[PDB]
């Protein structure tokens, strides 16, 4: 373990006192002077790969660009890379990433009226409250992880059609799985009414 | 908290640094009467407005409407006070110096941001893949770019452009689904075409064999169910649509496909570094999301590459938003606060400090 290694942990570079072991879930910056290695674990996350690459260029431009950056895929290391260390090995260590899933409080939810006069379909934001759901239109409740299509008792078939489709596009935009729920006026579950503040 | 806005030709991506996904995504469209309507409302109000794209091929062209995009990003979609947050912007390949001083000036004088930074989309996606060196294929809504990057720096002389991307594929898919006997005129019906594009289309490994397979059976046909229980049935259109990326002639474009523009981009770099680009082809952008595209690229660049050259195509799982996620990491890293441009320096050096 002659070369200086920086282990990626939670958006910072911690330099190890004894390099050599490499965790499959993590990323490392191997600094060996004029050669700089990005060791990228096959199960590492995007924040870890990113800091490794950005830090390398910073290290390289720190040394007037003379250094040579290479990338090593973990688990397919070249023999000359492994011999850099007294006894190199692979482990299953995985420091969790920094990036968080977005979470919305109920008061951040947004309610939207879907009304078609005869020519065109309107999509408007309305005050976030049960007292905004009018029986004549369709209302789309954006609850981040959940999308509710509320069909008033007197909505047009096409307002229910269109409102359903723009719910599908909410789910297409957003990472992960969003549950779209078609609910009828007078049949809406407890969980829907809770999505208002 | 910092804010990350990735301004694209068809879609604005915006959210908070530290988030793993952008929470605001809306069309980069502004509609004025035949005083302004922005984003989804602009699209929805299609029958009575003129829709303009302020960004064309990743470069900003209509400044007035761009501020309405940014105004709409801050006040309507994220509902934040720009005076409260350092804001990270992104920029296209070959973005002229003047455009980006103008991005800076507008940020500080119109939106009074405390600090800002402009990062290059291709490098963000490359870093996000775990690379300092590679050739990025960036296929978005309005433009496809081949961006060779050597150890953190794009090579401007070798950058290739294909005036073709997701919006032409949507339009082409609409055209050939019409030839099946369907109609797509209203706003909801146009979203169905684009929803079908993003869910059932794919790039075939060998096109003409896929056409034969589609002709000799209904093996590859797939059905898209509409809210009212109707079904839209699609056969060789699943792969004819994204095939356009490899055969631009499908939409009447006399251009080389994306595999050829990748090869052409590498070939314009010095012989010393082509070995590193052939082995680090990184996909980014919404249109690099079709299943089958990497395997197809691998086969096609292998057919054009020198013998014994090692070819690798990397298609990271998050490439739909890889620019924005990269910027989310950057603006959220302790090590990067150094190069935040504060309002103080802009007061002294003017907009010209951004290049430095
Ligand atoms: N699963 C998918 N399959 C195919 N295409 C998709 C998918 N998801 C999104 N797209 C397309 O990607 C495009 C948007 O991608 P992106 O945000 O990267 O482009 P942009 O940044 O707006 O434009 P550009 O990069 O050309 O300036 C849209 O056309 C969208 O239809
Ligand atoms: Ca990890
Ligand atoms: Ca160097
Ligand atoms: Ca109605
Ligand atoms: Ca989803
Ligand atoms: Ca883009
Ligand atoms: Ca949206």
């Amino acid at each position: 373990r002659e070369p200086t290694v920086y282990h990626i942990q939670k958006g910072r570079l911690v330099k190890m006192k004894d390099p050599g072991a490499f965790g499959r879930g993590d990323c490392y910056l191997v600094d060996a002077g004029m050669k700089i290695y990005l060791w990228i674990g096959p199960k590492s996350t995007v924040d870890e790969k990113f800091l490794t690459a950005a830090t390398a260029v910073m290290s390289d431009q720190s040394r007037e660009g003379k250094a040579d950056i290479d990338r090593i895929d973990g688990g397919n290391e070249p023999a000359e890379f492994k011999a850099l260390f007294d006894d190199f090995c692979l482990t299953d260590e995985d420091t969790e990433g920094i990036l968080k899933k977005v979470q919305m409080e109920t008061h951040e939810h947004r309610l939207w009226r879907v009304h078609r006069e005869g020519d065109e379909t309107f999509f408007a934001e309305v005050d976030l409250n049960k007292n905004s759901l009018k029986s004549d239109d369709v209302y789309l409740l954006d609850a981040w992880d959940d999308i509710w299509v509320w069909r008033g008792k007197d909505a047009t078939a096409r307002e229910k059609f269109d409102g359903n489709i723009l719910a599908r596009r909410y789910d297409a935009e957003r990472v992960g799985v969003q549950e779209i729920e078609i609910i009828e006026e007078g049949q809406e579950p407890e969980e829907f009414f809770k999505s208002f503040p | 908290t910092a804010l990350v806005c990735d301004n694209g030709s068809g879609l604005v991506k915006a959210g908070f640094a530290g988030d793993d996904a952008p929470r605001a995504v809306f069309p980069s469209i502004v509609g004025r009467p035949r005083d302004s309507y922005v984003g989804d409302e602009a699209q929805s109000k299609r029958g009575i407005l003129t829709l303009k794209y302020p960004i064309e091929h990743g470069i900003i062209t209509n400044w007035d409407d761009m501020e309405k995009i940014w105004h709409h990003t801050f006040y309507n979609e994220l509902r934040v006070a720009p005076e409260e947050h350092p804001t990270l912007l992104t920029e296209a390949p070959l973005n002229p110096k003047a455009n980006r001083e103008k991005m800076t000036q507008i940020m500080f004088e119109t939106f009074n941001v405390p600090a800002m930074y402009v990062a290059i989309q291709a490098v963000l996606s490359l870093y996000a893949s775990g690379r300092t060196t590679g050739i990025v294929l960036d296929s978005g809504d309005g433009v496809t770019h081949n961006v060779p990057i050597y150890e953190g720096y794009a090579l401007p002389h070798a950058i290739m452009r294909l005036d073709l991307a997701g919006r032409d594929l949507t339009d082409y898919l609409m055209k050939i689904l019409t030839e099946r006997g369907y109609s797509f005129v209203t706003t909801a019906e146009r979203e169905i075409v684009r929803d079908i594009k993003e869910k059932l289309c794919y790039v075939a490994l060998d096109f003409e064999n896929e056409m034969a397979t589609a002709a000799s059976s209904s093996s590859l046909e797939k059905s898209y169910e509409l809210p009212d229980g109707q079904v839209i049935t699609i056969g060789n259109e699943r792969f004819r649509c994204p095939e356009t990326l490899f055969q631009p002639s499908f939409i009447g474009m006399e251009s080389a496909g994306i595999h050829e523009t990748t090869y052409n981009s590498i070939m314009k770099c010095d012989i010393d570094i082509r070995k590193d680009l052939y082995a680090n082809n990184v996909m980014s952008g919404g249109t690099t999301m079709y299943p089958g595209i990497a395997d197809r690229m691998q086969k096609e660049i292998t057919a054009l590459a020198p013998s014994t050259m090692k070819i690798k195509i990397i298609a990271p799982p998050e490439r739909k938003y890889s620019v924005w996620i990269g910027g989310s990491i950057l603006a959220s890293l302790s090590t990067f606060q150094q190069m935040w441009i504060t309002k103080q320096e802009y007061d002294e050096a003017g907009p010209s400090i951004v290049h430095r």
